[PDB]
């Protein structure tokens, strides 16, 4: 991964597949999407439990 | 009131806009108009752009050669006039570094703001054209009369009495 | 009935202007005025030098001008109409008539 | 924004004018006053049956004793009619001259004559028709022969009125 | 000179009016009065002046307002109304959406209405099932074990049912088991739409309502079908509508979102533009609407057949016949209906279109019918053509035509899929000439056709016509050539 964890935004797009960003409700988890590139990036949607998101494993 | 694509005061990139509103915008102000159309006269070197060899301004006659401040002040208080709408120079601070070799000089510029003339070039029309009417309200009139004239009724009736 | 673009026309915003145009070989004289509280353009038509002009109309867009008076031996039997540049639903104004003003008032004849 | 159409009472129209007067050298003197105020308050009137004699003359509005002219263009005589329903038949044979007489043509045209919901249609296998009223507003015997002119040219109708469902 | 005159009425200056007032002052009160800059007459004749320029320039807007030219706002509605044209209010944007769907999502999930929005003004038009609105499939890769597949026929209304096993996951099995499903879908629908499924052997993989550059275009239209095993993902056909009336449009690529995600959702996008809402009319597109009135032609039949020409995403073909004589009539037919065939238009997008029908005409016959609300609901009928498919042979006496040269000579003859329904011949010498067409010039050459599945003592010479609601086909496959 990329260690610094970045904040979800439901106005953001990600298109990096191994950076972690850390969604919050403060239930705080930390998701990834392989399937993300600059070709082929995916939205940040209100929340991540609706695709590509994955969470990280704890 | 020149209409142009706008240029983005702090980078220089054409004025995308912020995330929420992404697209592309003309410059409407006359302000912004003037602010880009100095900022592009004053970028480009003279003769460095093909197609109009006598665009731009001559740095390299002042640049890398000694030369006197009042001299160019003159040049560059001059070619600001070249715009057909800039009303006055407010004021001008020329000051020059002797160890560093550098010279950087302030003023501002005032312009006034006109009208549109019109708008049917740009996105809305001022105009408010009647709607059609409803059902049978048109052949046998409309309820509406009757609601007002009780609301007027009771208001009257409310008024009278002391409150 | 197959027409051909053949004129155009502008005009400087001037309230009382007039000037001569020449159509299909023939020549007129113009006349438009402004009205204010109606905020259109008022023409006049008539032969040059004629007493009183022979037609005169409220200029308004997509409407056939000349429609009710192609039964004169000194009427155009052509085609006049305004219509937009820009956004369909704008009406004609003082200074938006011209090529590039916004409003193209065009003049077209028929073939023959 | 603004309305399209310029036809109106001009607002204001007695302060006007005298905002002309040059340098108020007048104004207090109550004496050169009421001389221009009688004048142009004359003006008001005229001016305010510019209007009407536009206005007036629009079908919708039209009284009967002008209407019948307006009729008179179209060929539509008044016979027996009366002014509230003369104005609906010319409405209606105006109206007919761009319909083709479809289910949901026949709807919009009766949709004018009893509001929204007076008024509803049913069908039948062998050209039968059916028309129900619910909110009648005019007496329909005289109305009647139009309401046969805009179906179409087999048609095999009833009428039935009531009110209320 | 200025007022109403023989040609119109005029427009005068202030300065005549002025001018003329002042000269009538001067005879008042002799030459010697003075009226100039300096008298009060003259400031109470120049203020009682202007306020008559007004009324001039209103009585002449008001002179205008009864001709075609000059009518403006309600006004123009009288002159127009005469003419039964009347101006359009508020209206509602309308289109269609298609979305993917997981793997998962079962085929009895039904969508709410009134519980989702498509974007920020748009929602669904109405409540919506999964199954019957597949338009679109993709399988690929992962899917051994026994397989049922199942698909309502689009001519008739019982289902089929089909039994495979995936023995292998790979291969030469994998292809034509790919191959084996797509006989199976043909075999329904309409021809038209092989021409949209085909598979990549070199991905293994199949595409249903793509194009080969592997967009999805979906397929001719909305059907049911379902596989015991869910695999792939599925793409379904959704009729949205804006919220509020008024002024919005959208490009033929630009919904895409959902504000409430529904599990198993996957993406969603246009297919063509939508209709877009308007404001108020305005007076220039309502003189321009009273001005083309006359292509507006309905409730006759020519303009019926134009209409559903021009208004469905398919209907090849269209036909009608009447029978208005007190019985059946031979053609089994009610005594007073008649009766429409159509290809490839759908049932409830081609209905819709019938309301340009006459009234009173009853109509309503066939062997499929829908429901459409007016309101009441009201229910029509038709009917749709079955195909059946021909077998030709062709035999020479020539030089031996090579491989690949025969493509023209079997794409040529794609006029035998033109013909009309019931009034379709052949004329067996037609496709001599278009044979001996399609092909560089130049000894003898004959055609024979039979239906498909007979046997070779079938083959004939004379024409063939087709039945009261059948209609011709031909597969390319299904052309030989003989030497002589």
């Amino acid at each position: 991964f990329k260690t610094p964890p970045l904040p979800w935004r439901n106005g953001g797009s990600v298109n990096e597949f191994n950076q972690l960003y850390s969604f919050t409700d403060g239930n705080t988890t930390w998701w990834y999407a392989p399937g993300a590139t600059v070709s082929n990036p995916v939205v940040m949607r209100d929340s991540p439990i609706n695709g590509k998101f994955k969470v990280f494993l704890d | 009131q020149f209409k142009d694509l706008l240029l983005d005061p702090l980078t220089g990139d054409l004025d995308f806009g912020t995330p929420g509103d992404r697209g592309m915008r003309l410059a409407l102000t006359n302000q912004l108009s003037l602010r880009q159309r100095l900022y592009l006269r004053f970028a480009i070197w003279a003769g460095d752009w093909y197609f109009d060899e006598t665009f731009g301004f001559p740095y390299r006659t002042f640049v890398g050669k000694k030369t006197v401040k009042a001299v160019l002040d003159g040049r560059i208080k001059s070619e600001v006039r070249q715009e057909p709408d800039v009303l006055q120079i407010t004021d001008f601070q020329s000051t020059m570094d002797v160890v560093s070799r550098s010279y950087k000089c302030f003023f501002t510029v005032v312009t006034a703001e006109g009208e549109e003339i019109s708008l049917a070039f740009v996105g809305e029309d001022e105009y408010q054209y009647p709607t059609p009417p409803e059902s049978n309200v048109q052949l046998c009139g409309d309820e509406g009369v009757i609601i007002n004239f009780k609301n007027k009724l009771y208001y009257l009736i409310n008024f009278r009495l002391p409150k | 009935r197959t027409v051909v673009r053949t004129f155009d026309f502008e005009l400087s915003g001037y309230p009382d202007e007039t000037f001569r145009v020449v159509l299909d070989s023939v020549t007129y004289e113009l006349r438009f005025m402004w009205n204010e509280r109606d905020e259109s353009w008022f023409m006049s038509l008539g032969d040059i030098g004629a007493q009183r002009p022979t037609i005169t109309s409220k200029l308004t867009c997509y409407s056939d001008i000349l429609a009710p008076y192609r039964y004169l031996d000194n009427v155009p039997d052509g085609n006049l109409y305004l219509w937009p540049l820009g956004d369909i639903r704008t009406r004609a104004g003082r200074f938006n008539i011209g090529p590039l003003k916004g409003i193209q008032m065009t003049y077209s004849s028929l073939i023959e | 924004l603004k309305d399209v159409n310029h036809i109106h009472p001009l607002p204001d129209f007695v302060r006007g004018g005298f905002d002309y007067v040059p340098s108020d050298i007048f104004s207090g003197k109550e004496n050169f006053e009421q001389t221009l105020r009688i004048l142009l308050e004359r003006l008001e009137f005229i001016d305010q049956k510019m209007v009407e004699l536009a206005e007036l003359r629009t079908t919708l509005n039209a009284e009967d004793a002008i209407l019948d002219e307006i009729g008179r263009q179209l060929g539509i005589y008044r016979n027996g009619l009366n002014d509230p329903e003369y104005r609906a038949v010319i409405m209606i044979l105006t109206g007919n001259n761009s319909k083709s007489g479809t289910r949901a043509d026949i709807i919009a045209t009766l949709k004018q004559l009893f509001g929204e919901d007076g008024v509803t249609t049913y069908k039948g296998y062998n050209y039968r028709l059916d028309i129900n009223i619910f909110n009648t507003c005019m007496e329909v015997t005289d109305i009647l022969p139009e309401i046969i002119d805009m179906l179409p040219l087999v048609t095999h109708l009833r009428v039935v009125e009531n009110q209320g469902y | 000179n200025y007022g109403l005159t023989g040609s119109g009425f005029n427009l005068p200056p202030m300065d005549d009016l002025v001018q003329e007032t002042k000269k009538t002052f001067k005879s008042a009160f002799g030459e010697d009065f003075n009226t100039e800059s300096n008298s009060v007459a003259d400031k109470l004749i120049q203020i009682f002046n202007e306020r008559e320029y007004q009324l001039w320039l209103l009585m002449g807007s008001v002179y205008y307002a009864q001709t075609m030219q000059g009518a403006e706002g309600i006004y123009l509605d009288d002159l127009l109304g005469k003419r039964g044209i009347y101006r359009l209010g508020k209206t509602r944007s309308t289109g269609t959406v298609v979305m993917t769907i997981d793997s998962s999502v079962p085929y009895n999930m039904i969508y709410s209405a009134a519980t989702y929005t498509i974007d920020t003004d748009y929602e669904l038009s109405s409540d919506v099932q999964v199954a019957g609105n597949i338009v679109a499939q993709l399988i690929k890769g992962t899917d051994v074990g026994t397989y049922r597949l199942q698909i309502q026929n689009t001519t008739d209304q019982s289902v089929k049912t089909l039994s495979l096993n995936l023995t292998a996951t790979s291969g030469q099995p994998l292809i034509t088991f790919f191959g084996q499903i797509k006989d199976f879908i043909v075999n329904n629908t309409i021809l038209s739409n092989q021409d949209r499924i085909w598979i990549d052997s070199t991905e293994g993989a199949l595409y249903i309502g793509y194009d080969t550059n592997k967009i999805m275009i979906g397929l001719s239209s909305r059907v049911d079908f379902r596989t015991n095993p869910m695999a792939g993902t599925r793409s379904i056909s959704m009729d949205v509508r804006s919220i509020e009336p008024g002024y919005i449009s959208r490009d033929v690529h630009s919904v895409r979102s959902i504000n409430p995600t529904p599990g198993g959702f996957v993406d969603i996008d246009n297919l063509s533009a939508f209709i877009d809402g308007s404001d108020v009319e305005s007076d220039n597109e309502y003189r321009i609407r009273a001005a083309t009135s006359i292509s507006e032609g309905k409730a006759t039949r020519p303009a019926i057949l134009a209409a559903l020409l021009n208004k469905v995403e398919g209907i090849e073909k269209v036909r009608i016949f009447n029978n208005n004589t007190d019985k059946t009539n031979s053609l089994g037919i009610p005594p007073y209906r008649f009766m429409v065939v159509c290809y490839g238009g759908g049932t409830a997008e081609i209905s819709q279109v019938l309301y340009d029908t006459i009234a009173t005409s009853n109509n309503t016959y066939g062997d499929t019918f829908y429901d459409i609300t007016t309101d009441q609901v009201e229910r029509i009928w038709h009917t749709k053509a079955a195909a059946r498919q021909l077998a030709i042979r062709v035999r020479y006496r020539g030089r031996p035509l090579s491989l690949t040269e025969e493509t023209a000579i079997a794409n040529g003859l794609a006029t035998a899929v033109n013909g009309t329904m019931i009034a379709g011949t052949l004329y067996n010498v037609r496709l001599v000439g278009t044979v001996m067409s399609s092909t560089s010039p130049d000894t003898q050459v004959y055609v024979d056709i039979k239906n498909k599945g007979q046997p070779d003592s079938a083959y004939v010479n004379t024409d063939v016509t087709a039945s009261t609601t059948q209609v011709l086909s031909l597969e390319l496959e299904d052309v030989i050539f003989s030497q002589i």
